[PDB]
């Protein structure tokens, strides 16, 4: 019922590095503090890290387990925006702000910290549990893509999306916002993926499977929370941030059909300012009465 | 979170298993002591507080001009000695945040609601002390409740239009087209919801002087009313809201519902403009039959015969129409576009249907005009003549544009105080000083209509909450025969009102005399047929009020004979949204969605029962999804054959049911004689 | 593939490393000897032809009634005497599939290129058989072409207008806006382009009677106007063109600008909607010195100062505003703003540029109004008054909205036959008569200004293809030279025929008194600055006929100071689309394009050579992208310091060149006295 | 040395069928034969069929084996113009010349056709023979996608061509040529990683390798000259095709750094003939003249 439309979508939104020129952001990045500058590298390579996941591993294994060529050809295009414009348009934001010694660094400190590491190898840990032929395994690997389209990059698109809501770092934060407009298209992309497999499970196999994702959301959650204090402390931003991500587990929850897990939160307006019924013929003799 | 807040969520929480209902009045309560009365803007005396409320274009001046100070404190200590109070916390905090009156800057309440009362009461009355007095007493009790117009704008120097509704005529021209256009974003801009009968207008594919296949059809006119209406949206504060309404019988009938297809193409979907369909009696019977139907072109029929097609019956011209080589016509299956009907209607609620044949068979004033098209909440069913724009240097003729002012009775607390004589008459007037008081400069048929029909809607609240505190199902025979009797009660003293004002005013609407009530044929069901109550619990209901008989009929249709009737039309049963939580009622005559509603304000969550629910009364509140849904047509008929225009009838389905099931219902309700339904609200 | 297709193609064949020009020539043949002649219906005599084309509805009867039969037999027998043939395959195609009158079934022709110039001279003269013969020689010649709507119409019942140029001023209110509406589909349906100054509407966020944040600024109408134009689109012919002006600082003149770009939503942009961008000369003064410049709400402005922000002079009201606290206004910066219109002119060659100061300080009517805005082309730079359209029943204040007579000298035709004055009066004659038939009844604005001002805009085209033809390149200074001298001449002759109607007709247009050309101010440059060739080579092209000197024009102004002056504006240079094919010319005084243009009609191929193309003449014809944009200028405000109105200038980019080059070219256009620059057709 | 150039030529030639209005073909393709009309649908379908399992299998399961970030990327890419363009394309073009039922029967055709079948068979069988960190498994899959590319495509590639280059279905034709010049420089590519794999070899195992690619494509040509008598000997044109892809065959070989195979032959010379702005900132000095 609904693949030609993402088709449509995912391809009308189609986009290129090269289009945003980059080199006046350094006006505004000069003029941010040591803390504002490693936290935005922190968050950077956090996010250049788990897209490179997902591009390698999340959406073409999720593309090969998929019966049906019109949802192999979307997923392949999703595929092919995740490796060949996102990881390009996040290598060009780097290159753009660092000299090349201190990318290595950044990477290399990203590469140890553990809440990263918690998270990038948990995703990374269903992606290759599933088999062949199961769909259970299969559905589990598609909560974990769409928590981490839909969840877990947006501790990190906190960051750009509050100086692109002040004016600054309007380059890279116009960047981020089409990847992130794609990861949004994603995330609820493969959700419908996830109910069409719930649908088609009994009764306890379904409450068996919704208490899989909450399990899942729940350890991700508490290990976001960590990650967030060990970046935007510094900052000062922590509270905001996590308003944030609640409100996009919630969103994520929704993406695979099922209902929200936090109370509503209002969300800081810097960042806010950065964003069938069954057809049946009529038989005759219901015109009487 | 606020206490009163916390409060209120507390009644989900049970204790001994039972909801906490009583923490609602608590909440009122709290909501009263921490936040109403601190952010309430109190004065040393009342005429400090009409002063300001006067100098800082609060207020008219002319309306209070009217009374000596004396007498409008007089009224405002009527309205206070009451002593009103909320009963739930929903009540007042809807009063306070959509129809209180408010500061510039929005940051403190300079009007309760006695007075808000007070000075409704006041314009109500225009100079009568007495008659002020009279409507305050209604209002306190909450027997009659204006509707969100005149009750928020009333006396108001910074109001809008008192008039809910308005319905257009778009006649088949270009000139036509733009006027209505006009007209549209004029009276959306005073905040009324515009509904358009597009069925003159000729289908896609016709010819503009000789050139053929030039006309867009009733899409193009559709964009540009949404775009008229997304423009016109009341300064930003509520979304324009139109209605378009075809004859099924319409070529444009199948491109008319595919704007509301979710799969619809963005040239071709219409999403702020709500859409109606208008069945005759043809198409129901074409599709009972099974026979292959035809859509027609409208201007071939108006080049043949010089009339518009929805201007005559279909019922005796749609043979005529067939076999007339120079009416083009189309093919379709009637029971494929019933289906179509209803797999829309499942999918978006929408069209709105109207049963043409069912509101013309009763119909009143089928000599000025038939019924052709409802208003957007399919409600109002009243004659319009279209109006003929020309170009500008020429003249106009100006017809009539249908334009009526809602009120509702509240059952609950007319039947309580055993006053459904006083009541209805008290509103009927309070409706005919708003029509009276209604002068809108830019819409000159609604203008027209509005000083000749004198056309008032007289709705009625609270039937649901009144049946369920009563011990009484909505859907048994003792709920449909308690409908009966009251609504003619409500008939009877709504004809006598309106036959006393023009008796008082020496005038009739105009073009009375052709009307059914002129000829006695209106009162024959009601000189012939007994409506008092037929079980006992009914009738002792209805003690201590005088049910009128047979005989009393006969002499209000003697005295209409002699005197006439000022109102074309006279009750007129709305929706009545977000007024009905003030007055702490059901919404309109349906049946209650939900026992308690969980809606979310700010970041903050609130539960609102339904008034007067409790435990010996939770199954009486049965929700409307759970309803047969022909029992609820069985009602809505009951109360409709005493109700002169429509009913707003939204059926409360469920997903289980298929398309089929929707028709049935559609089909039942036609057979049944309802004249509108409004929503196909899937649970 | 039809004969003369495949003899059209074999041009691009070459043969001996030269193109087959001559080819093209047999293909006309084949095209008459195998199409035009089967398809052409004949008659026994002019009579019969005659007779049934006013019979069947072709013709109208009023125009021929003026002349007894056998002064239209000799107009037709003067057309015919020509013997004209189409040097051109394009040029007869163009004319039968476009020009010529077909019979209702579209299959046979009616109307030779004879008929259909006798036809339009008949119109002409309105009675006058020797004059009716003067138009017919002078079109059969190909001197002057009346534009596509004239051409097209004049002497057929079943027409639009003959004006296709179409200004309207819209005033800050809801009423306004709707009339503008309904007079944009009121004038699209009549076949013309409609262009809207939208500068006096409120910006977005501003206030409606005292309630803040509530207009949605200039693009909600302009998405209006969007809609009103695709619904009006010709009966289903042409796709509805309307374009809308915005002053640059405006403060909606982003978010104005923002619905042309790629990115804009789909409730953001405007598809069908052409944008203006007028710049006075405090912007570019602004930018010019990096200063950050501010865009103002035009509301606030309006009620500070009681007049709208485009009707006063911002060069000495700019500080005012910005030093004005009740004036609310945004910071912008000038030099973002250019480099946004030169990406958005990169991108879809959108918005035209109108240079407010270069447009009013030449601008003979000033003392009626300033010019605001331009038209649909960039090319009619009128003074244009508001209208106060009031609710219904109120009387409207009818202001002045510009509608101009178009009609296009051929250059090469005029000189090559050495009738510059003939051909102007006779053109300026053609074009006052055709302003006096027009009676539009649904424009009052449009209707009032053509009876007062009696503006004509007179056209030049074929001058890239005279140069050509003559040995001079577009960007030499011989060229400027001629282009000097020549349009000296036509302004000479208009303004000399001008004077003589007035004279004759004993009245001028409104206000003409007050004009600089009653106050002799316009010919200031003419009697102090000589205008004749300053090169041989141009002398000698002018070679037998008289070139006005100073002594001609003192003459001239005494005429007009002691006669007046008939037409408020006489000479504007459209860009002349499709006639520029019948008549074998290059477009307006643009430079051409391509040297040999490749079009696909059905499924066929179809090569037109530019006129006059040869081996000889291969490097003259050189091809707009490849030209220097500075020389294009410095010709076009050549011209237009002696065009009253603008001249249709679009910019020629290739695709390698930034939008750093399209602002230099922009701003050289601006030193350069350029009033408009419509399109940046990027290779 | 190559990737990033190829990287950049990938996605400078990004296209949709959308992009190509296709009512104007509609007379042409009315005013052909029968016979004519069927070997078209027919040489589409199973050009559709090779597209499809080079998009969903081929492609990506050569990018899952191939090292580097970036060659993936270019991979990925390749995939998702294989079934998200290449292969949607051919429906765009049915969906305009054809009724449904005949557009649903080519599609049966191509289910029961013995030869389309074998093809398939061996060249999918070859994809999913990979063997992880085995490159001459890789290799061999490598050298079946060059065939697919730069040889097996052209028995179809010929028909649209053929009339393209008479002036007929010239719409249809555009499309047809974006996707061969697509196919043409994924050919090359995948070519280059062949020989890269092929160059690490003993002078015996090179031996061997070249045995396997000269047997491979022989039984591949055997199976396609069948193929294409069954299509094309009722257009007449069997002979003709032939010799095109044998022409073909020795630009695969030559892709691989082989030495051509067949001897030169003419091919039909009406085949052969069917063969944002940048932004600078404003100076002080452009404001003056
Ligand atoms: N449910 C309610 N509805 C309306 N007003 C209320 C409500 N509850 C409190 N108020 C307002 O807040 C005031 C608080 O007084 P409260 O009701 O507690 O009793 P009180 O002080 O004994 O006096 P009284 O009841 O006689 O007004 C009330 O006088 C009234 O003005
Ligand atoms: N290039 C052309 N442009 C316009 N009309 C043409 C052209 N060529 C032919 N015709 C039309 O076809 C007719 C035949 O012209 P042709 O060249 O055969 O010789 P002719 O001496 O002009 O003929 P006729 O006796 O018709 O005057 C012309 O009279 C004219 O109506
Ligand atoms: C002008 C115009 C009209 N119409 C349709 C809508 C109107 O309902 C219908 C009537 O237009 P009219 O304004 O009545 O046009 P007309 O009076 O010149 O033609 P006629 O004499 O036949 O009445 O034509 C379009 O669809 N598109 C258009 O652009
Ligand atoms: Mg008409
Ligand atoms: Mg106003
Ligand atoms: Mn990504
Ligand atoms: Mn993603
Ligand atoms: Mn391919
Ligand atoms: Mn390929």
């Amino acid at each position: 019922d609904f693949t030609q439309m993402f088709y449509n979508q995912n391809v009308k939104q189609f986009w290129l590095p090269e289009e945003i020129a980059l080199n006046g952001d350094l006006l505004t990045w000069k003029y941010l503090g040591k803390n504002e500058q490693d936290t935005y590298m922190k968050v950077l390579a956090g996010l250049t890290l788990l897209d490179t996941e997902q591009g390698n591993t999340g959406m073409p294994i999720v593309a090969e387990h998929v019966d049906g060529h019109q949802r192999k050809a979307v997923l392949n295009f999703m595929a092919m925006m995740e490796n060949a414009v996102h990881a390009k348009s996040y290598s060009n934001i780097f290159m753009t702000l660092a000299p090349t010694e201190t990318i290595n660094e950044v990477f290399e400190w990203v590469k140890q910290n553990k809440y990263l590491q918690k998270k990038a190898q948990m995703i990374v840990g269903l992606y290759k549990a599933i088999q062949k032929d199961d769909e259970i395994s299969l559905f589990k690997a598609m909560v974990a893509s769409v928590y981490l389209e839909s969840f877990l990059f947006y501790s990190g698109f906190y960051y750009p999306l509050y100086f692109y809501g002040q004016g600054k770092l309007m380059q890279s934060g116009e960047i981020i916002n089409l990847i992130l407009r794609d990861e949004a298209i994603h995330g609820v992309y493969v959700g419908l993926l996830a109910q069409e497999i719930y649908n088609k499970q009994t009764e306890e196999k379904k409450a068996e499977l919704r208490e899989f994702a909450i399990d899942l959301l729940n350890q991700l959650y508490e290990n976001e929370l960590e990650y967030t204090e060990d970046l935007y402390d510094q900052v000062g931003l922590s509270h905001d941030v996590k308003k944030f991500i609640r409100y996009n587990a919630n969103k994520a929850l929704m993406n695979l059909g099922f209902d929200p897990y936090f109370e509503e939160e209002d969300i800081n307006p810097i960042v806010l300012n950065g964003l069938k019924a069954t057809v049946e013929p009529l038989k005759d003799d219901d015109f009487y009465f | 979170v606020p206490k009163w807040i916390q409060l209120n969520n507390e009644i989900m929480i049970q204790k001994d298993g039972k909801f906490q209902f009583d923490k609602d009045k608590e909440a009122v309560h709290s909501y009263f002591v921490d936040y109403i009365n601190q952010n309430t803007v109190f004065f040393h005396n009342l005429k400090e507080k009409l002063d300001y409320l006067v100098e800082n274009q609060y207020y008219e001046e002319e309306f209070l001009s009217l009374y000596s100070f004396e007498d409008i404190k007089e009224v405002f200590k009527t309205a206070y000695a009451k002593k009103f109070r909320f009963p739930s916390f929903m009540s007042a905090f809807k009063f306070y945040n959509d129809y209180a009156l408010k500061t510039n800057d929005k940051k403190k309440i300079l009007e309760r609601y006695e007075d808000r009362i007070s000075i409704v009461a006041l314009f109500f009355a225009n100079g009568d002390t007495e008659k002020a007095k009279e409507y305050v007493n209604l209002m306190i009790n909450q027997e009659y409740q204006p509707s969100t117009p005149t009750f928020l704008n009333a006396g108001r120097k910074r109001r809008g239009e008192l008039v809910s509704c308005f319905l257009l005529e778009v006649n088949d021209s270009l000139n036509d087209i733009s006027r209505a256009i006009d007209i549209s974003m004029q009276l959306s801009k005073l905040g009324g919801g515009v509904s358009l009968n597009l069925s003159k207008l000729r289908a896609k594919g016709e010819a503009i002087k000789d050139v053929e296949n030039a006309t867009k059809g009733v899409v193009g006119v559709m964009k540009l009313l949404d775009n008229a209406f997304r423009y016109a949206d009341q300064m930003g504060q509520r979304q324009g809201s139109g209605a378009a309404y075809l004859n099924i019988f319409h070529r444009d009938i199948n491109d008319f519902l595919d704007t509301k297809k979710i799969s619809a193409d963005e040239d071709v979907r219409v999403k702020t403009l709500s859409i109606g369909v208008v069945i005759p009696d043809k198409f129901v019977e074409l599709a009972r039959e099974d026979k292959a139907a035809y859509v027609f072109y409208p201007h071939t029929i108006y080049k043949e015969y010089g009339q518009h097609m929805d201007e005559m019956d279909m019922n005796e011209m749609y043979d005529k129409f067939v076999d007339n080589p120079r009416v083009k016509k189309e093919k379709i299956n009637p029971r494929k576009l019933l289906e179509k009907l209803a797999m829309l209607r499942s999918e978006s609620g929408y069209p709105y249907i109207m049963f043409q044949d069912n509101v013309n068979k009763v119909h009143a004033n089928n000599h000025i005009s038939k019924v052709k098209f409802s208003n957007l909440c399919s409600e109002v069913l009243q004659a319009s003549q279209v109006s003929s724009y020309t170009d500008y240097d020429e003249e106009d003729e100006i017809g009539l544009d249908i334009s009526c002012n809602l009120g509702s009775l509240n059952i609950l607390n007319v039947m309580e105080h055993k006053s459904i004589e006083k009541t209805v008459k008290l509103a009927t007037d309070s409706l005919t000083h708003v029509s009276e008081t209604t002068d809108i400069r830019n819409a000159p048929a609604v203008r027209r209509a509005n000083k000749a029909m004198k056309s008032i809607g007289l709705g009625a609240m609270n039937l649901h909450g009144y049946l369920a505190q009563n011990g009484i199902a909505y859907e048994s025979p003792e709920a449909r025969d308690f409908a009966n009797t009251f609504f003619m009660m409500v008939n009877f003293y709504s004809i006598q009102r309106s036959a006393e004002i023009a008796k008082e005013k020496g005038e009739t609407f105009d073009q009375y005399e052709g009307s059914t009530y002129a000829t006695g044929e209106y009162f024959d069901k009601y000189v012939s047929t007994d409506f008092s109550p037929k079980y006992e619990k009914i009738a002792n209901l209805f003690e201590g009020m005088h049910i009128p008989t047979t005989e009393d009929w006969k002499k209000l249709k003697a005295f209409v004979a002699e005197h006439g009737m000022y109102h074309s039309y006279r009750l007129c049963i709305a929706p009545t949204g977000s007024i009905s939580y003030v007055q702490s009622s059901t919404a309109s005559v349906m049946p209650i969605m939900e026992r308690i509603e969980e809606r979310t304000y700010g970041n903050s969550k609130t539960y609102y029962p339904m008034p007067g629910l409790a435990s010996n009364n939770w199954f009486f509140y049965k929700e409307a999804y759970d309803m047969d849904m022909f029992k609820v047509v069985d009602m809505i008929a009951t109360i409709q054959q005493h109700i002169d225009q429509g009913i707003s009838f939204t059926l409360f389905l469920k997903d289980t049911m298929t398309t089929r099931d929707l028709n049935r219902i559609d089909l039942y309700a036609h057979h049944r004689g309802i004249k509108t339904i409004y929503y196909a609200r899937t649970k």
